[PDB]
């Protein structure tokens, strides 16, 4: 996990424990631990940058909309949308793979890919409610997670998203 | 600075009686005893007038918690230690030390995690698809912070009044040097 | 004992 | 001879040693434990896809002869099998042959096998699709 | 069981690669050549 | 209760079926059968439960259930039980039931 | 193995009456009578565990609880009873339950 | 509690008893007379187990 | 023929290398069967283990550890300090790392 960051290609847990068995408790202390001693020698003996960080969440986008199959244009869009979603702090305090993931279904829905919330939960391992769920708190700020241009241009208006 | 004092939520005290008990025997004659020595060594009990639970073990140790005072968790040991006199076992009141104390709060408005996470990165620990809320150690006092996006804290670590409200009174700065918008 | 493994072709 | 290879042999050599059976015996230790179980790994077909390249990242996208000469990278497409995962289990009675029964565990998805490197203007390539003007439009000589 | 890990897809990748980047066809040499593109009829 | 009723005619049944091998175990007669039926019902239809075809330590007309626990467990001041195969006697009237859930709070 | 603790019911405790007044008549083993109980647990754990399907719950408060030797007790005060229709409310109702895996 | 919590010497084996009776034995500063022994179990007639252990 | 796959090649290897779907397979999972049960057990006074272990012996002469802490059930630390106090075992004869009881209580 500290190699993919350092290697601005970072991963997340869940991709990583698909291969490494270890469950989430153990890992998140291993991890400490090895930051502070990285840290500890940083000093003593750089490390770090932006990237450390956990969120980050920008560098997600790019690969969950590739296993989706989306074209790139819908992968820029999720990505302004993404960066522009940590303004509302109803969001912001979400986990970073949901972030991104309903970003990605915003646009989805946005530019009218025939793709199911009940493929985008099933292929990004993430819980429909929770992709439903905070796509509802994605819709009142709609106009600040949509880029300008691409709705000046025509390619995309905001009456194509549904409204509960 | 602040104006706003942190609450206490839980207190861990420990306290000792110097005599062996038979665990058994304080289960089938106190009020509400659970023990089930197959999970846990003791036997957990608890009373209402405090609202404290105690964990009394087979050698004569107590571990009482969830007062919301320091002198609360002092007659809810003592309670319990009367409970245990009055079933007949050798029991007196002796060493009281509280081991840890939680208090909690609230700065009043959002603090961006992705900024102290950074700016101090040799105390925080920020990796929100674990926890939702950023770690914060403190050095001095040692006491864990517990910082999340809504603008609440949570202290944990103290083992008096005194660390909990210095921590707080050392965190607020930082804290609001990061104010979100 | 047996090797409490082996393979059959 | 490359397109009877992609298309004929591929499928014949996965079908020579396709079967892994791993016998766990009765291990008479306890009359508790006397079933001996069968596992058993089968190949079936194998599907062969386009060109493609994997980013850093993790991205993947269609690959074309041009891009892979200027940037280093290995004209390939990805190789897929089709796996079945059965267990049987038998009771293992005392000096006697076994009467190994499906113990209602087959599971039956596709697994990457790893990058077979594409010969150019082969059935496999993206150019033995194309025409004088695509070939124009793809920056490669016609 | 991890199928993940039970198959290496790396086997088949760098056996294929090592064997054409090289001429040495194990694991016989000068089995691949840099192509000449000197000149159409080379 | 009808029920209640019916599951305890089949008890008694059941057990005056059943201890006969063992009556003949210690050559009792078979009358000792009868007798023994005999008031054992007469207790129940006088015990009148149900109509019938015939401080800080721990110190009929108590109302008592005794039964089998599934599985209890509390969140912080709440109790939740999930009995099942009890039978239960609330002011002089019995009832019995396959299943039951206890939801209390621990004030 | 089966429970004794039936014996505390209506059924169990007209049992033991009618058992030990046979027994003071000295027409009965004391054995034997006791032979009669661990059949009796026998056919009142079987007929119950299958020939009952009424579910009746129970919403009150705890006075007291109490766990030892794999046998819950509660005491729910100022507690209503439903069974399957009719609820019926109860000053103070004593619980004792056993553990539902028979061990043994 | 205490008092039901003691065993009736009456144990499974032969064997069993002369085992405590060893140990008890053995805890001793001075030999003991067949009295301590009596006493420790309550054996007070010619017992097959005082025999063994001779 | 060989299968050629028309779909999107991002989507075909959304199975492969690290993905974020689990696998749900029930396969081999031998580390699950065994690993699920688990139950500790208290000490048992010893006055009454003590002649269990009797009883046991009477029935064969000669005990294997796994087996007896089958039997008992009962954590090996304590079993071993009765089983030493009652039994021995013989390490360099045929029947090696196998308990038997003592030749004093034996012999009876």
């Amino acid at each position: 996990l500290i190699g993919c960051r350092r290697a601005e290609v970072a991963r997340t847990f869940k991709e990583i424990q698909s291969l490494i068995h270890v469950k989430t408790k153990e890992f998140g202390k291993t991890l400490n631990i090895m930051k502070n001693i990285l840290r500890g020698k940083s000093e003593d003996g750089k490390i770090d940058t932006d990237n450390m960080s956990g969120a980050q969440n920008l560098t997600y986008i790019p690969r969950f909309c590739s296993h989706l199959g989306l074209p790139m244009q819908v992968t820029t869009s999720a990505e302004y949308t993404a960066k522009k979603c940590k303004e509302i702090k109803e969001i912001a305090g979400k986990s970073p793979i949901t972030i991104a993931v309903v970003s990605i279904y915003l646009n989805i829905l946005l530019f009218q890919i025939p793709i199911t919330a009940a493929k985008v939960g099933q292929t990004l391992q993430v819980t429909e409610g929770t992709i439903k769920s905070g796509y509802k708190i994605l819709y009142e700020h709609r106009d600040k997670l949509v880029d300008p241009q691409l709705i000046a241009n025509g390619v995309v208006s905001l009456d194509n998203l549904p409204g509960v | 600075t602040s104006g706003i004092v942190p609450t206490l939520q839980n207190i861990v005290a420990t306290v000792t009686l110097g005599c062996r008990l038979d665990l058994k025997t304080v289960a089938l004659h106190a009020r509400n005893a659970e023990y089930n020595p197959k999970r846990f060594a003791a036997v957990i009990m608890r009373i209402r007038e405090p609202k404290t639970t105690a964990l009394i073990f087979a050698s004569g140790k107590m571990v009482v918690t969830g007062a919301k005072s320091e002198d609360d968790s002092k007659l809810a040991s003592r309670k319990y230690a009367r409970i245990i006199q009055k079933i007949g076992f050798a029991a007196k009141f002796t060493d009281f030390k509280i081991q840890n104390i939680v208090g909690s709060c609230d700065v009043k408005f959002p603090i961006r995690l992705e900024g102290l996470a950074f700016s101090h990165g040799t105390f925080s620990s920020y990796e929100p698809e674990l926890f939702p809320g950023l770690i914060y150690r403190m050095v001095k006092p040692k006491i864990v912070l517990l910082i999340f996006v809504s603008g609440k804290i949570v202290l944990t670590g103290a083992k008096q009044r005194e660390e909990i409200y210095q921590a707080f009174e050392a965190i607020y700065p930082v804290l609001s040097e990061f104010r979100k918008m | 004992l047996r090797r409490k493994t082996r393979q059959l072709k | 001879s490359f397109n009877q290879f992609v298309d004929y042999t591929l499928q014949d050599i996965i079908c020579e040693d396709s079967t892994l059976i791993l016998e766990q015996l009765a291990q008479h230790t306890t009359e508790s434990d006397n079933i001996s179980r069968k596992y058993e790994i089968s190949f079936g077909k194998i599907y062969v896809t386009k060109p493609m390249v994997n980013e850093s990242d993790g991205v993947t996208h269609a690959l074309y002869p041009q891009e892979a000469r200027l940037r280093n990278l290995t004209y390939s497409s990805g190789l897929f099998v089709d796996v079945k995962k059965r267990t049987y289990e038998a009771i293992d009675v005392p000096g006697r042959e076994l009467k190994y029964e499906l113990i209602a565990e087959e599971s039956e998805g596709k697994v990457f096998i790893g990058r077979l490197p594409i010969m150019l203007r082969s059935k496999n390539c993206y150019l033995s699709e194309a025409t004088e003007s695509d070939l124009y439009k793809l920056k490669e000589c016609p | 069981f991890n199928m993940k890990l039970a198959i290496n897809a790396k086997t088949i990748t760098s056996g294929l690669k090592y064997a054409l980047a090289t001429g040495n066809w194990g694991e016989r040499a000068g089995v691949s050549q840099v192509l000449n593109r000197y000149t159409y009829s080379s | 209760n009808a029920e209640a009723s019916r599951v305890y005619e089949i008890i008694v049944e059941s057990v005056v079926n059943e201890v006969r091998e063992d009556f003949e175990n210690a050559g009792i007669d078979e009358q000792t059968l009868q007798d023994l039926k005999n008031i054992w019902q007469k207790k129940l239809t006088e015990t009148k439960v149900t109509t019938f075809s015939w401080d800080y330590l721990i110190s009929p007309d108590e109302n008592l259930m005794l039964c089998l626990y599934d599985k209890v467990t509390r969140t912080k001041a709440r109790w939740k039980c999930s009995l099942k195969d009890g039978v239960v006697t609330i002011n002089r009237n019995d009832y019995t039931f396959q299943k039951a859930q206890v939801e209390a709070e621990w004030v | 193995g089966y429970y004794e603790l039936y014996r505390r019911s209506t059924i169990g405790n007209s049992l033991v009456d009618a058992l030990d007044t046979l027994i003071s008549d000295g027409r009965i083993e004391a054995s034997l009578a006791m032979r009669v109980l661990e059949t009796f647990d026998k056919v009142v754990a079987e007929t119950l565990k299958d020939n009952t399907q009424s579910k009746l719950t129970v919403k009150g408060n705890l006075d007291t609880y109490g766990f030892c030797d794999d046998v819950w007790t509660f005491i729910v005060k100022n507690c209503q009873v439903t069974v399957e229709q009719s609820v019926i409310s109860v000053d103070k109702l004593r619980i004792v339950a056993c553990n539902s895996k028979k061990s043994e | 509690a205490l008092q039901a919590n003691q065993t009736d010497i009456s144990k499974s084996h032969d064997s069993s008893k002369l085992l405590w009776a060893t140990e008890y034995i053995q805890k001793k500063g001075k030999p003991v007379l067949v009295n301590e022994l009596l006493d420790y179990l309550s054996m007070k007639k010619d017992d097959k187990v005082i025999e063994l252990l001779k | 023929r060989i299968t050629t796959l028309d779909e999107t090649v991002g989507v075909t290897m959304s199975h492969t290398g690290m993905s974020m779907r689990s696998d749900n397979s029930n396969f081999l999972k031998v580390g699950r069967e065994k690993a699920k049960s688990n139950i500790k057990s208290i000490r048992m006074p010893k006055k009454e283990i003590l002649d269990y272990l009797f009883k046991l012996f009477d029935e064969y002469d000669y005990w294997s550890l796994k087996g007896l802490k089958e039997r008992t059930r009962q954590p090996e630390a304590h079993l071993k300090e009765c089983l030493d106090k009652v039994a021995t075992l013989v390490k360099k004869g045929p029947y090696a790392f196998k308990y038997t009881l003592r030749p004093e209580y034996k012999k009876l």
